[PDB]
Parts: structure tokens; C-alpha cells; sequence
């Protein structure tokens, strides 16, 4: 059967500016089947208070999810999104580029 | 609210055509069903319509107009077996059935050779009743209820002798009163002029 | 291939008595329903079961309860019977619910009469009346009449038996009984039936005619305190022989 | 109004892991979830506040019972498919139904099924037939098409009932669905050197962003980004094009959103 790997996009809710509170989004989409694991990383460590929307359905039968957490971006702290899926041998990490 | 309406009763003649109407005002529409229910029996599925037009099924046909919110069940070449109640029901937006009160269809048989007569039946040694039988009259005759409280008169009933392909209407009256006689039993009904009254 | 089987067909109840109606379907259907039918209005849903393992109220659930025991069985429970619950109860089933064109399959129905007291319950009195000699010579046919009178409630089944076998050809039975006192709410009933045969069949002296009325009334558990005989479920019949 | 749609999805999983439900059903108006049901809660619940405040509890009670029945039907259908496919392990079965009320007033309607995320059966409400992708689907197609009344019922639902539900929900959530928040658009330079056109803060999510070179658009060089949710009910998008350092050219970003066109010249 055809299994589709997730597309991972990490971005902020607003245009990021140092010292101003924002939201770090990780939009995971286009994957199939639905079982998936997502964690937001700060300096390589997992963030605890991370919220996420319910599983959502696309017209092409794939699924998407939005994981997010509130944060204040600085210059020293690096953020990333870690996603694991059946189509992935090892967990894939995508860093938040700004 | 949600409402279904159909006539209470319809009477037609054997062999003729009858059209049973059903109008509905509902919250949405997911189809209209017709059911047949003989007396003392279970309703049975007849037909179903969702889109506009006429659908045929043997001697029966069902028509639907969604814009007018009305349907009819058309019965052609009526037979005695068609005597029954016909129930119309509509599924609303939440797939709940709203039932009409039903239409009772009464079929009058075509009496080929009417021979109206009132006969005195033989007494039973185990009963004090005298029994008279009005029979073999044309289907246009109506049988009225008794005016006397101690005289009992049943409505007319069509009987089918399958071996002779013969049908006949009949009604029964009885009483234990001393003055009860078959000559006056059906005096409250309009009976044919040529009704035969055999002499006692 | 039994379809929908519900029991019992008739039942008389006293106010406050409990009662359970059974319903089984062997069509592997998922949805089951319980309706009541009353004169002058459409079927009204009491309770329904969209699938095995769930039930919900209908339009008139008050006074009733249900149990979807399994995929096949859907019982209806009247815990405290009330006179307003006098009705005809129908159980139905369909393959699924929520599908548009799926029709209902009904059981044969259960007629319930709930009475304040059983003092007015009566079995029928059955008599047979032999054909008029004037009819025989005038029409070459012979009509026998059976009268079942004075019964209450209207839970009767009338059948004709010719030479030990039940017949239907040439038989007419009143579809509705008459009230012997139409002004009374608790009036006892009367029912008439005719069996018309040829004159030759009636004039055979060995031919046997019998009208039979099955009455559905009280059972052993019903309390009876009247001076007359307890009006239990019974068969009352009357017979006649052909004559030459 | 703009174009609006109502869609209902179903997902069935044959052998889910311990926590995952075997059945899920969710409804959407445009991109907004409105309702949800699953085999764990076994309850029909609203997912939009304007849905909860406009539908009485009798609505949620009725569809809770309906969904419980539909859950079992979906399981039976998935068992039949995976048996005819001779497939072991866990497999998925999906359903999508819905309609669109277009801007000019016309309507569309659709109903599809999928097995393991691939098209399985597709309904044609004009020819009243099912399109089958393989012979397992062909068997189902013949069984469904033998019931002519069910085809007529689905056509009437897609063309009449679905549109009626959509207009009803459109009125309930008009403050959300029929509003407009214009985008904020900016242009950046990045050495990937490429020009990035970025928009954010807009609703509805439908937006068109393209690059133009000297008044002419050529979609081959343009890199289109996905329309992404920001998390506050608004959306953001971008589009990039690579610069030609060997010749001078006038680049401009074009953004269309809710009947308003925007041009940013570089
Ligand atoms: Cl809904
Ligand atoms: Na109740």
C-alpha cells in the first residue's frame, strides 16, 4: 500500500522579533496513515506545555495537524520540531529558520 | 410543526381506478414511503419516492412532487384484495419518519345479478335470538344501524364463493324481543323496492 | 426466515400491572423500533435502537422502557400499566438507520387493553343459525350465520370448520365488532360471521359445520373475586349438521 | 457571498493501536471543524462555538445515535474490503461527502470512498453510477447500483439536503465565515539570492500570490508556499522567485484576496 510521509513546516504566528512574545507553530500535513508523533524542541529538549489541534482531514485523503506553544524568541535559543511516522526510519527534526 | 395529511376514508368500485393523496410539511425531505396495512395485520412496504415523477410497480404507481410537497398512490383495476389502509410516511432531515393517519380504502363489489332478499334463519335451540339475513343486494345499498336498542344490525360484508366465482353482500340483524320479525328488521334502512320477503 | 416475531398477540392488563412485549428478527438487521398505533393518528415511535448496543427515546417514551438484549431481540417494558396505554403495539426492524431508502419490516402486532378492574371482562357466547329454507329454494345456496355476543374486551379470533378442517372460501366476518350499548365506554361486543355454501353441500347429512371463537382473557396469575366464572383464555364453539 | 462548502469525513481503522480509535467522523464548513464523533467517546459533539449555541441538545442526542449505527456499518464495510483484498494487518477506510454553494449561485455535490488513502469508489450524481478503481470496488459497485432507490436518495441529499444544511450553518457562523481580514504583505531578500513575498494575518485562507517579471508572469520559476494556519484564526503564505544577476528586471509581487488585488514593486 502507498504510505505518504509528512511535510513539516516550522514557523511563528507573527513575524518574529527578539524579546516579544509569540507562538511557535509546527504544521504537519500530507501524511498517511494517521498515527504520528510530534514534539516541539527547545535547545534539543522537548517542550512540555505544547498544544495541538484535533486530527484534520484533507480532500486527497491525507491528514494534517498543528502543534504550537507560546514562547518569546531570543537570539541564543534554537527551536525545532521533531516528528516520527511509520514512513520514517528515524525521527525527523526540522529547525525553525528565521 | 411537521405534518402529514391524507384522507380518512375512500370508497371506489371494483375494477375502477383510485388515487390516494398525501401532502406533507416537514423539516427537510429524505423520501416518501407508502405502506399497505390490511385490517388486523402488519403494515407492508409498497413504494418509495425521493425525486419528482411517477414510478410504476404492477397495478400500483407512486407519484411525487417535491415542490408541491404532495404524493399520490395510484391503484388501477381495483380488486377486493385491495381493501386495506394505506399509510404515507416521510423521512425528515434527521431521518425520522413522520406517519400520516392512513387512508382506509373500501371497495364495492360489482354484483352481476342482484337478488335482494331478507331471509329468516332457523332458530338455535341453544339461543333465544331470532336472526335475519339481508343478502344479495347491489353495492349501492347502505345498511343503517338499528333504531331499537334491543335490535342489533351489523354492517354489510362482501363474501366470495371461490368455487363459483360469485360474490354477494349481506348484513345480519338479530334480537330476542317478542315482536321482532324479519319483515321489519331493516325498516331503518333504504332497501331495494324489489327485495324478496318470503312469507312466514 | 421468520421475519419479525413479536409476542403476545393479545393481552389484558389491570392498572398498575407490569408487562413485557418480546420482539425478535432473524433478518440480520441492525435497527429495531417499537411503535404504538391508535385510531385517528399515525404511528408514534416509543423507543428505537439504531444498532446493537444503543437505544434512545422516541416521540412517546413516558411509561415505557426497552432493552436491546442482542442484535436479534428488542423487548418493550410497561412497568405500571395505565388505561392510556391501551393500544396496538408494533415492533419493526430495518437493515440500517440513517440510510434513505431502507424500508421497515413490521411484526404482526400486539393488542393491549388496560382496565381499571377486570369485573367487565367476559368471554363470548357463540351460537350457530342454520340456513333459511327459502334461501335454498330461491338461490340454490345456503348461508349459515355465527353470532359471538357479549364479549369484552375485543380480543377474539373467529374461524369456521367444515368436516374438521378450517375453511376460508365463502366466509365473511365483520371486520369491526359492534358495541351492544354504543353509548357506554365499557360496552361489551358482538361479532357476526357467515359461511355460504351450495345447496347440494348443505343437503348432504354427513357434512359438519362448526364456528369457533378463540377468546383471549385472564390467566392463572390474574386475581378474580367475582361470583361468576373467571373469564380465562378459552375457545367457545357451536356446531351444526347438514340436513336433507 | 463567497464560495462556501460543507464536508463530512469518516475514518475507519481495522486494527488500531491501544489508544487510537477505530472510527472517527468530523464535519467542516470551509476550513472550520463544526462537529466530531469517535468510537471512544461515542458522543456527537460540536467543535465550533456557533454550532453549540444554535443547535438544541436534541440534535446532538439524535446524531449520537445515528453515528453509533454508522460506526458499526463502517466496521462491517471495512471487514468486507480487507477480506476481499486478502490484506493482513491494519488498513484504513475513508468516506467523504459534501457540497459547495458557489458564488454565482450554482451548486456542486460529491461523495467518495477510499481504501488505504487511495480512491476506491466515486459517485456520479448525474449519471447515477459509481466509478470503481479495481475489482474489489467493482463488486461493491454492482451491489450498490442494484439498489436504484439508494442512488436517487444520495442524489437528492447532495443537491437538496446538503445545500440546505450549508445555508443553515452559514447563518449560524456568519460572524466567522463571512468576515474579511485583509493580508499584510512584505518583500524580503534572502540568499538561497531570491525575492520572498510574504503575507500574513488574512481570512479567508484562499489567497493567490504570484511573481511577475517585467509585467509578464511565468509560473515555472515561482516557488509557491503552502497556505498555513497561524493559530489565531488567520493564515499566512509566501512565494519566492530567484533573481537574475546577469540582467536588470522589474520584479513585482501580486496578491489577490477577497476581491482586492495588491501589487508590490521591487
Ligand atoms: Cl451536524
Ligand atoms: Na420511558
Amino acid at each position: 500500500m502507498i504510505q505518504r510521509t509528512p511535510k513539516i513546516q516550522v514557523y511563528s504566528r507573527h513575524p518574529a522579533e527578539n524579546g516579544k512574545s509569540n507562538f511557535l507553530n509546527c504544521y504537519v500535513s500530507g501524511f498517511h496513515p494517521s498515527d504520528i508523533e510530534v514534539d516541539l524542541l527547545k535547545n534539543g529538549e522537548r517542550i512540555e506545555k505544547v498544544e495541538h489541534s484535533d486530527l484534520s482531514f484533507s480532500k486527497d485523503w491525507s491528514f494534517y495537524l498543528l502543534y504550537y506553544t507560546e514562547f518569546t524568541p531570543t537570539e541564543k535559543d534554537e527551536y525545532a520540531c521533531r516528528v516520527n511516522h511509520v514512513t520514517l526510519s528515524q525521527p525527523k527534526i526540522v529547525k525553525w529558520d528565521r | 410543526g411537521q405534518n402529514i395529511d391524507q384522507p380518512t376514508e375512500m370508497t371506489a368500485t371494483e375494477g375502477a381506478i383510485v388515487q390516494i393523496n398525501c401532502t406533507y410539511q416537514t423539516s427537510g425531505f429524505n423520501g416518501l414511503f407508502w405502506y399497505q396495512q390490511h385490517a388486523g395485520e402488519a403494515p407492508t412496504f409498497l413504494s418509495y419516492n425521493v425525486l419528482d415523477g411517477l414510478e410504476e410497480k404492477g397495478r400500483f404507481s407512486s407519484f411525487l412532487s417535491r415542490s408541491k410537497g404532495y404524493s399520490y398512490l395510484l391503484l388501477k383495476e381495483l380488486q377486493m384484495k385491495d381493501s386495506a389502509s394505506y399509510l404515507c410516511a416521510v423521512k425528515d432531515s434527521n431521518y425520522q419518519l413522520i406517519w400520516g393517519a392512513g387512508t382506509k380504502l373500501i371497495i364495492k363489489p360489482d354484483i352481476q345479478n342482484p337478488d335482494p332478499a331478507v331471509y329468516q334463519l332457523r332458530d338455535s335451540k341453544s339461543s333465544d335470538k331470532s336472526v335475519c339475513l339481508f343478502t344479495d343486494f347491489d353495492s349501492q345499498t347502505n345498511v343503517s344501524q338499528s333504531k331499537d336498542s334491543d335490535v342489533y344490525i351489523t354492517d354489510k360484508c362482501v363474501l366470495d364463493m371461490r368455487s363459483m366465482d360469485f360474490k354477494s353482500n349481506s348484513a345480519v340483524a338479530w334480537s330476542n324481543k317478542s315482536d321482532f320479525a324479519c319483515a321489519n328488521a331493516f325498516n331503518n334502512s333504504i332497501i331495494p323496492e324489489d327485495t324478496f320477503f318470503p312469507s312466514p | 426466515n421468520a421475519g419479525v416475531t413479536q409476542t403476545p398477540k393479545f393481552q389484558v392488563l389491570k392498572t398498575g400491572q407490569s408487562m413485557t412485549l418480546q420482539c425478535a428478527q432473524d433478518m440480520n438487521h441492525n435497527s429495531m423500533y417499537w411503535y404504538r398505533q391508535d385510531p385517528g393518528m399515525g404511528l408514534r415511535l416509543i423507543y428505537y435502537s439504531a444498532s446493537e448496543g444503543t437505544t434512545d427515546k422516541g416521540e412517546v417514551p413516558n411509561g415505557y422502557n426497552v432493552s436491546r438484549l442482542n442484535k436479534r431481540e428488542f423487548s418493550l417494558r410497561l412497568e405500571s400499566a395505565a388505561p392510556s396505554q391501551t393500544s396496538v403495539y408494533f415492533c419493526a426492524s430495518s437493515v440500517w438507520t440513517g440510510e434513505g431508502s431502507g424500508e421497515l419490516f413490521f411484526g404482526e402486532g400486539s393488542r393491549l387493553t388496560v382496565l381499571e378492574d377486570l369485573k367487565n371482562v367476559f368471554p363470548p357466547e357463540v351460537a350457530v343459525f342454520e340456513p333459511s329454507e327459502a334461501e335454498i329454494s330461491h338461490t340454490q345456496k345456503a348461508t349459515l350465520v355465527c353470532l359471538a355476543t357479549g364479549f369484552y374486551p375485543d380480543h377474539v379470533e373467529l374461524s369456521w370448520w367444515v368436516n374438521g378442517k378450517e375453511v376460508h372460501s365463502g366466509v365473511c366476518t365483520d371486520p369491526q365488532p359492534l358495541k351492544e350499548q354504543p353509548a357506554l365506554n365499557d360496552s361489551r361486543y358482538a361479532l357476526s360471521s357467515r359461511l355460504r355454501v351450495s345447496a347440494t353441500f348443505w343437503q348432504n347429512p354427513r357434512n359438519h359445520f362448526r364456528c369457533q371463537v378463540q377468546f383471549y382473557g385472564l390467566s392463572e396469575n390474574d386475581e378474580w373475586t367475582q361470583d361468576r366464572a373467571k373469564p380465562v383464555t378459552q375457545i367457545v364453539s357451536a356446531e351444526a349438521w347438514g340436513r336433507a | 457571498m463567497r464560495t462556501h462548502s460543507l464536508r463530512y469525513f469518516r475514518l475507519g481503522v481495522s486494527d488500531p493501536i491501544h489508544g487510537v480509535p477505530e472510527f472517527i467522523s468530523v464535519g467542516y464548513v470551509d476550513s472550520h471543524p463544526i462537529t466530531t464523533y469517535d468510537s471512544v467517546t461515542r458522543q456527537k459533539e460540536p467543535r465550533a462555538p456557533w454550532m453549540a449555541e444554535n443547535l438544541a441538545p436534541d440534535h446532538w442526542e439524535r446524531y449520537t445515535q445515528l453515528l453509533r449505527g454508522w460506526q458499526q456499518m463502517f466496521k462491517v464495510e471495512l471487514k468486507r474490503l480487507q477480506r476481499h483484498y486478502n490484506h493482513s494487518g491494519s488498513h484504513t477506510y475513508q468516506r467523504m461527502i459534501g457540497c459547495e454553494l458557489l458564488e454565482d449561485g450554482s451548486t456542486t455535490g460529491f461523495l467518495q470512498y477510499a481504501y488505504d488513502g487511495q480512491d476506491f469508489l466515486i459517485f456520479n450524481k448525474d449519471t447515477l453510477s459509481w466509478l470503481a478503481v479495481d475489482n474489489v470496488a467493482h463488486t461493491i459497485k454492482q451491489a450498490w447500483e442494484a439498489n436504484q432507490h439508494e442512488l436517487l436518495y444520495q442524489k437528492n441529499w447532495l443537491e437538496e439536503e446538503c445545500i440546505a444544511w450549508l445555508k443553515r450553518f452559514l447563518e449560524y457562523g456568519k460572524d466567522t465565515l463571512q468576515r474579511t481580514e485583509p493580508p499584510l504583505v512584505r518583500v524580503n531578500r534572502k540568499e538561497t539570492t531570491a525575492l520572498f513575498c510574504k503575507a500574513h494575518g488574512f481570512y479567508p485562507p484562499e489567497i493567490y500570490m504570484t511573481w511577475m517579471k517585467n509585467g509578464e508572469e511565468i509560473v515555472q520559476e515561482i516557488d509557491y508556499g503552502d497556505i498555513l494556519p497561524s493559530g489565531d484564526g488567520t493564515y499566512q503564505a509566501w512565494a519566492s522567485i530567484e533573481l537574475d544577476p546577469q540582467s536588470s528586471n522589474l520584479y513585482s509581487c501580486h496578491v489577490e484576496h477577497s476581491g482586492v488585488h495588491m501589487v508590490l514593486q521591487v
